[PDB]
């Protein structure tokens, strides 16, 4: 590394799954290979191909950018959902709220005890680290899989009770392999078989009057649904502003120190011609759409904003969501976060 | 442990083992009617699936597979007598059984009656097929090569039906279920895997029939004789009431409507991780579905892979049993169509299937009676079916298999309706086949009479019998395991090869009339013949402990039965490309038998297609001996 | 309940590992877990009886718990050592360079002097300190063994090829891979310094410690910054090459009984731990220093369910462990 | 990757024909997957074990061969390889039959472009399967 | 081998090079069988062979009978050229001649030291030990290649002088692939660049006349060749009884004491139909016919006939030729003899 | 031996060959005009065949072929 320059030539992505993968591929030709893609199958394993540099760069859920930091990535730049202004600082958060149908006249905060339960997945913000440790602060141990009877938090052991509602083609998986994974999959999952779905506010509007075209939720009306309030009372989904279990840090970019700029660059850059300003999607190329749900980055993403020093994991999630994460610790049972804290230095 | 523990521990545990109960099991209404693809298939399935996890055996899978099938459409199908207009007697019949894949048509005309499926050589007869339906009894041949025969004469619609003398039933109201696929997995993938209908939808006759054949009662076919004036002969090892030809006075019509049915197909996988060559397997497998309750068609053979396999690990894990080699057990299905199960999978690793499993053994039919012990395999496993049936006894008999008047014992072709079949002509993987067979073909077999009941009132000690078929089945695993040789008769193919070479000299007067001078042949045999022998030789100078140095060479002895494959020939059009066991104009046997019409001075003969068939099939052998070794780069450059 | 095969390596790990089967087999119930002693010339011996099923379980210093989960070999970590006091246990240790008072050299000037290894591949004698000296060594730098005997002047790095590279068992000729050779270990490596034979000994923060009684035996030595400058001996928080993980306890992946280790081990370390026993003591012996397990450990820790050796030594050490093998500069 | 771009400019007219097109991903993956693992045993192997190294560089040995269409003869188009070959086999042929079918004249031969897709996705698959995977690639879930 | 019975399913032939193969096969086929085939590039390798069971019998020239008994195996039946009644005795033997060109008018027995020879090939009869013998009786050492300039004796060192008139495409081979290799062989040789070869006594006749229609011998005359007497007179061909160097034993069928009779009882029934007998060749199968040279046995043999009583090399070859052959027991270079002389019992 | 030796020494001994002389020689009128299979190419293959066998290193064979050429 005699005095050299530019080793930003190309930002590698990591991909989950199939469909992420074709996505970035999509993503690949057009750019005229500034991205690169490299795929697994697991978020963790996504985190450590970055970690080790088989790859530089992806967005991530809150409770993954967690682990991420501890494993010493970086936060680059955020995703916002709020405004089409990408010069706009990052939001304070979406709402993570608990959502049952209205069929259902008897369950509410205080009665989960029970109940059929569904996640987006293990670690993350709304479908588990915000439910999963607020109930903990309730029953004081880590047995959820044996407070809920039964449920789909993919992620979660293929023999345990939280994987009996699981569906997708990979049972239990998290990822999209797996059906009820995700904001979506969690969704449906309540719909078809659960009593309650963790997922953030604006999920039964994304899924209600025919926004959603499958089969399983062209139908469904948003006036079908409740929200869970911490009070035990229930409120129509409209009011998740006065009726949600806590604010959730937007999902956000990570890489290694190394590549963090390289990587915000090449990212602002390509959201110029290819972020919320393309017309239409089927003819040029959208980052933030997705031909499923929430490939590579949330479909309601608006911008990619810079994150105006908040360049550390524990500076970009706020001191709230640290505490409350860190008061889960001792049910993680993450492989990579136990991996990314052996080392004594 | 030696093969003594080994063969002493496995029989003790084959003898507290009930076949009996499980050959049952696979009987209960849970899982009866499993044709192919059906509901019940899939239960059976996961119940191996599971029972294979319950063995705690290692990795186990599924492997799942659309392919197109045929089945019997809402329409009814039959045969009516009806002269040069309207049917005068009677609709002959509405068969209840049908021959898959048999082109979806109607027409009516004469209908001669060749024995035995025309067997291609009964063809030869009298009366002409030139245009006209044809009978023919089920037997020595494959409906699917009874009906190509029959068409290739330019006849149409053929009928199969089960005669008196060679199916002793009972009852002659019963109908059985037909193939008709001149090959092996669905029609419409050769060489390559299938996807869905919505994507790669062609229609037919890629090997299919073209011409309607339909499965008929002895009943209905006594009524058909009834109805025709020639008298059947003696020289068919038969007995009266068959006619030859239709009367005059009237003919017959056949009218089949079947139609095309994806399904999904789940072939069930378990592997048992070796110690030295993991990497290096012996796959087993056996039949899952069929049309009836097929206790024979398949209940025995998946009753064997279930309780072969309980085995094994067992005795990996309780007694020290380790296996230098992986073992892979597997329960194809659509098997009833062509092996569409099995034979997809392979379709699957067209090029490398070769360089991971070395063996394919098939449980398939393996108990059907208490007389014989059929034994169909590749030269390669000559001397384990031998050596083996030398430490097996018999069932019933308690003498053991091997008859030790001879020196040389006899060793059947694999046949185009067996799942062992395709994994040697297609994917070159050598096979072994057995059978507790009778001089008899069972009769129950394709039709809804193979309960496991009419088989034990049929075969008293059924138990006894299947334990001895688990046992050389057994046998040949730890053998083909057991040690760090890789135990191949890769000397038999020199043999083989020199009977070609022989029976090739007796046209050496052909051969001189034409220019060519079939030198290099002997040359590409010879050229083999020091292959082998250095083989042979650079083993017995290796240690069993240079676990490297007889990787080396086991891999070697691994490509000796691939290699032997045609590499002139594509598998998308000529599937079976095994110079020796394969189909078609490639085959070493195919180029003799063109070679004999030379004599017959008529045009016969197509001489730029022997120039060929001999030319290629020289560097076939040749190839064959250059990858065998010679120690690489093969220095025979004066020549 | 059953036995579990311990690799000792050589003479005096044998007769520790006899003497801990005895003391274990009158504390320990007919019901509870045995100790068998397997004796192997070397680690990497003790690696392949226990791939091959001669043998169960062997310490290994953490570079070499990194060769020892490679193919075809594949063990994995199953209990740790951990340091300090039972208060605060350390799963770490500070590789230090230690040289004699006045000698006069930094860090910088290391060309052409005599250097004391505790043996090839281990982390604080060899893939930290050569690690860092990687680019100051001439090309061609591959192979690692003979770059590293043209810059120094000779050396002991026990467990060298000295056929191949003889200027690395300079200072312990044979470069004997066990306590046979005086200089094999973190004290040998340090007697290798003491005696004259080397100007430094690339061991741990605690080898001084253990060896010199006397601070005024002590204050005779100084430690390397990487600042290039010095600091005493007390002053290694301050003044280290690295932090690296504990040794470990390494088993089969398969049929590995990793259950049993931990159970023989829990209970010999209540029985016989950090002054537990005036019969037998696990982390000393009068046989020797650092056998089966280093006199500095306090106790074990069980390592979490399936970790491989990768995640166990974490990305940056098994970064640091790839770079010094291709490694470009 | 690179061709799986190029092939993706056509997802149009892959589109107007029920052309799926997901089994050349998965085969492409596969086949990563297969490299991957590759990739890995040869870092956790031991320089010093012949027999692992062997049983390793065989594999990469293959790796070259099997990018040649298994389902062309040799006698017919003796450049198989899907790659750098020459004939309709050939991954680059296919495009250039795709690219035609804007042309919306009769120069793109639909049957014979369902084809080359189809194997030319068999022979990258089979490539994978004969890379490793470990043997018996157990991505039956698809 | 419990009381058993009949190891004498089929014999195992060995058959040098590619056209005794040819022949072999073609013996095979036509026997249904009872005749099998091996081939080795050597006869020494072909003694192996049946030594260690690999193949079972094969005929040969005196010299190597000696070798053979040297390693064990046994003579079981002869080849007999002057009857065709096959119930005769062993005849004595066949003549040993040296024959030379009329052109040439100096060469003589005396006068040998310099000239180009050719030779059968190193070991047999008529090429090497009665020649050989006799000479070194003469220069009492064993540089053969240093007594005559130049030659082709095949199966001699690649390099010296008696190689260098060799030609079969495989350079110096004791075997068919070497042109000059065998009586013919050596004929052809003189015809074309020796001054001496040592041959039987019929050789002359049978590749003279247009009897050999060979472009190099189809217009050969009796009349251009001599003899050489060891009185160091010339004499024409026609007077090899009185002008000869010895008398050779016929060549012989070997194999091991295991398979003797086996051996012997499939060849004399297959003598029967395959023997001097067969009216036409080239319909029929013939042993004793052959498509080039002396395949598997002499083309002049007539009969196989049983050795009455000589079942045994010594008694065979006979005192004279052992005599003979030993004193040249110092010159051997034959690697499989030293084998077979290793064992001290 | 490792790399930098291989690179060393294979650059001295590169440092040290005259290899024009040698396409000199391929030029002597012992074989110019080499088509294929003419006797200057047979020529030139035997020259290569025995520097082959000169250079000592270990087995060196031929390859014969008979392909039809046009003229
Ligand atoms: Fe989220
Ligand atoms: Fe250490
Ligand atoms: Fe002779």
């Amino acid at each position: 590394p005699d005095p050299l320059q530019d080793e930003c030539k190309a930002v590698k992505w990591c991909a989950l799954g199939h469909h992420e993968r074709l996505k970035c591929d999509e993503w690949s030709v057009t750019s005229g290979g500034l991205i690169e893609c490299e795929s697994a199958e697991t978020p963790e394993d996504c985190i450590a191909k970055i970690m080790n540099g088989e790859a530089d760069a992806m967005s991530l859920d809150g409770g993954y950018v967690y682990i991420a930091g501890q494993c010493g990535l970086v936060p680059v730049l955020a995703e916002n959902y709020e405004s089409t202004d990408c010069k706009k600082a990052p939001e304070e958060g979406y709402l993570s709220v608990a959502v049952v149908k209205k069929s259902n006249p008897d369950i509410n905060w205080n009665n989960l005890e029970g109940k059929k339960s569904c996640h987006t997945a293990v670690d993350r913000t709304a479908g588990w680290n915000i439910p999963m440790g607020l109930l903990y602060n309730r029953i004081n141990h880590c047995r959820f899989d044996e407070f809920f009877r039964q449920g789909c938090a993919p992620g979660s052991q293929k023999n345990s009770s939280l994987c009996e509602l699981c569906v997708g083609p990979s049972v239990c998986a998290p990822n999209n392999r797996e059906g009820y994974y995700g904001y979506t999959g969690a969704f449906r999952c309540l719909v078809e078989k659960g009593d309650v779905a963790f997922v953030k506010s604006q999920t039964v509007l994304q899924n209600t009057g025919g926004r959603n075209s499958e089969p399983w939720a062209k139908d469904l009306k948003e006036e079908d649904f409740e929200l869970l309030c911490l009070d035990g009372t229930r409120k129509p989904v409209s009011e998740a502003h006065n009726c949600h279990l806590a604010k959730a840090p937007n999902h956000a970019v990570v890489s290694r120190k190394d590549k963090a700029a390289c990587v915000k660059q090449k990212l602002l850059d390509l959201q110029v011609e290819f972020g919320n300003t393309v017309a239409d999607c089927s003819s040029k190329f959208c980052m933030f759409h997705s031909k499923t749900k929430d490939l590579l980055f949330r479909d309601d993403t608006k911008c990619l904003v810079d994150l105006r020093g908040k360049n550390t994991y524990e500076k970009y999630l706020g001191a709230d969501y640290i505490k409350a994460v860190s008061n889960l610790r001792k049910c993680s049972t993450s492989r990579l976060l136990e991996a990314c804290t052996f080392h004594k230095h | 442990l030696y093969w003594d523990d080994l063969k002493r521990k496995l029989s003790e545990k084959l003898d507290s083992t009930d076949f009996t109960s499980t050959i049952k099991l696979l009987n209960e209404n849970s899982y009866v009617p499993r044709e192919a693809g059906s509901q019940k298939d899939e239960n059976l399935a996961l119940y191996v699936e599971n029972e294979f996890r319950e063995f705690k055996l290692s990795k186990v899978w599924r492997d799942q597979h659309f392919v197109k099938i045929q089945v019997k459409d809402s329409a009814q199908n039959s045969v009516i007598i009806v002269d040069k207009n309207g049917r005068l007697v009677y609709l002959v019949e509405n068969p209840g059984g049908y021959v898959a894949y048999s082109k979806a048509a109607t027409v009516t005309g004469k209908l001669v009656h060749a024995n035995f499926g025309t067997k291609k050589d009964f063809e030869d007869l009298y009366t002409p097929v030139n245009g006209s339906i044809v009978i023919v009894r089920a037997g020595k041949i494959t409906f699917a090569e009874k009906v190509a025969n029959a068409e290739s004469l330019n006849a149409i619609g053929v009928l199969i039906y089960m005669d008196q003398t060679k199916f002793p039933i009972v009852n002659a109201e019963l109908s059985f279920f037909g193939h008709a696929h001149l090959g092996t997995g669905d029609p419409y993938t050769p060489g390559f895997p299938s996807f869905n209908h919505t994507q790669f939808p062609p229609s037919r006759s890629s090997g299919l029939p073209n011409i309607p054949v339909q499965t008929i009662s002895r009943a209905a076919a006594e009524k058909l004789f009834g109805n025709m004036e020639g008298d059947c002969p003696s020289d068919w090892k038969t007995d009266s009431t068959c006619r030859m030809v239709t009367s005059e006075s009237k003919n017959v019509k056949l009218t089949v409507s079947n139609v095309l049915k994806e399904i999904k197909i789940l072939n069930i996988f378990g592997v048992i991780k070796g110690f030295v060559e993991p990497d290096h397997y012996v796959v087993v497998g056996a039949q899952r579905d069929a049309w009836g309750p097929g206790a024979a068609k398949s209940g025995v053979g998946t009753a064997l892979l279930l309780k072969l396999a309980q085995m094994f690990s067992d005795m990996v894990l309780k007694d020290g049993f380790q296996p230098s080699r992986s073992i892979i057990f597997a329960s194809w299905s659509a098997g009833d169509f062509g092996s569409v199960g099995a034979t997809e999978w392979l379709e699957g690793y067209l090029s490398s299937l070769h360089l991971k499993a070395f063996t394919y053994i098939n449980l398939d039919k393996a108990v059907l009676g208490t007389s014989n012990f059929k034994v169909s395999a590749s030269p390669l496993l000559y001397t384990l079916i031998e050596k083996t049936m030398q430490n097996v006894k018999h069932p019933v008999t308690g003498q053991f298999l091997y008859q030790d008047s001879n020196w040389a014992s006899k060793v059947e072709k694999l046949t185009l309706d067996n799942a062992a079949f395709p994994f040697l002509a297609y994917s070159g993987i050598p096979a072994v086949s057995f059978c507790f067979c009778e001089d008899t073909d069972y009769p129950y077999l394709g039709t809804t009479m193979d309960t496991y009941k009419e088989l034990i009132e049929r075969i008293p000690e059924l138990n006894k019998v299947a334990r001895a078929a688990a046992e050389v089945a057994g046998q040949f695993v730890i053998k083909l395991t057991h040690d760090v040789e890789l135990n191949l008769d890769y000397e038999e193919y020199n043999s083989q090869l020199l009977s070609f070479v022989r029976d090739l000299n007796q046209y050496r007067a052909d051969i001189k009339e034409m220019g060519l001078s079939l030198q290099w042949l002997y040359s590409a045999r010879g050229d083999f013949f020091r292959a082998t022998s250095r083989l042979t030789t650079d083993f017995g100078n290796a240690e069993k402990t240079d676990r490297f140095v007889m990787k080396k060479l086991n891999d070697r002895v691994m490509r000796v039965e691939y290699h032997f494959l045609s590499p002139y020939v594509s598998p998308k059009e000529s599937p079976f490309r095994h110079v020796f066991w394969g189909s078609g104009s490639h085959t070493l046997p195919a180029l003799l038998e063109n070679l004999k019409l030379r004599k017959q001075n008529n045009g016969a003969f197509n001489e730029t297609l022997f120039r060929n068939q001999l030319a290629l099939a020289t560097w076939t052998i040749q190839g064959a001996a250059n990858a065998l070794s010679g120690d690489v780069w093969d220095i025979d450059n004066e020549f | 309940d059953k036995t579990v095969r311990w690799c000792a390596v050589s003479e005096h790990e044998a007769t520790k590992c006899q003497s801990f089967r005895d003391h274990m087999k009158s504390v320990i119930p007919s019901d509870g877990p045995s100790v068998a002693c397997v004796k192997k010339a070397s680690y990497l011996d003790c690696i392949r009886a226990i791939a091959a099923n001669e043998a169960d379980a062997v310490t290994l210093d953490a570079g070499l718990v990194y060769d020892a989960y490679l193919a075809p070999n594949n063990l994995k970590p199953v209990v740790a050592e951990f340091y300090g006091s039972k208060e605060d246990p350390q799963t770490f240790y500070y590789a230090v360079a230690v040289v004699k008072k006045d000698s006069g050299f930094q860090m910088n000037q290391l060309r052409g002097k005599k250097s004391c290894h505790t043996g090839l591949g281990r982390s604080a004698g060899w893939n930290i300190p050569i690690g860092l000296l990687y680019c100051d060594l001439p090309e061609p730098r591959k192979p690692l063994e003979k770059a590293v005997a043209n810059f120094f002047s000779g050396s002991c790095a026990p467990c060298a090829d000295g056929t191949d590279f003889p200027q690395l068992c300079q200072l312990c000729p044979g470069c004997g891979c066990s306590t046979l050779n005086q200089y094999f270990g973190y004290s040998g490596a340090f007697k290798c310094l003491k005696d004259g034979a080397g100007d430094v000994a690339f061991v741990k923060h605690s080898t001084i410690f253990e060896n010199l009684a006397n601070k005024a035996d002590r204050d005779q030595y100084e430690l390397l910054c990487l600042d290039n400058t010095r600091k005493p001996v007390d002053e290694y928080k301050d003044c280290h090459l690295a932090q690296v993980p504990s040794h470990t306890v390494v088993a089969r992946s398969m049929g590995g009984k990793e259950d049993l280790i931990w159970e023989l081990l829990n209970q010999a370390q209540e029985h016989f731990g950090k002054d537990k026993s005036k019969e037998f003591q696990l982390f000393s012996s009068p046989h020797g220093k650092d056998l089966l397990f280093k006199d500095s450990a306090h106790g074990f820790l069980k390592v979490p369910p399936r970790m491989d050796a990768k995640m166990y030594l974490g990305y940056e050490y098994v970064t640091a462990i790839r770079n010094l093998r291709e490694g470009t500069c």
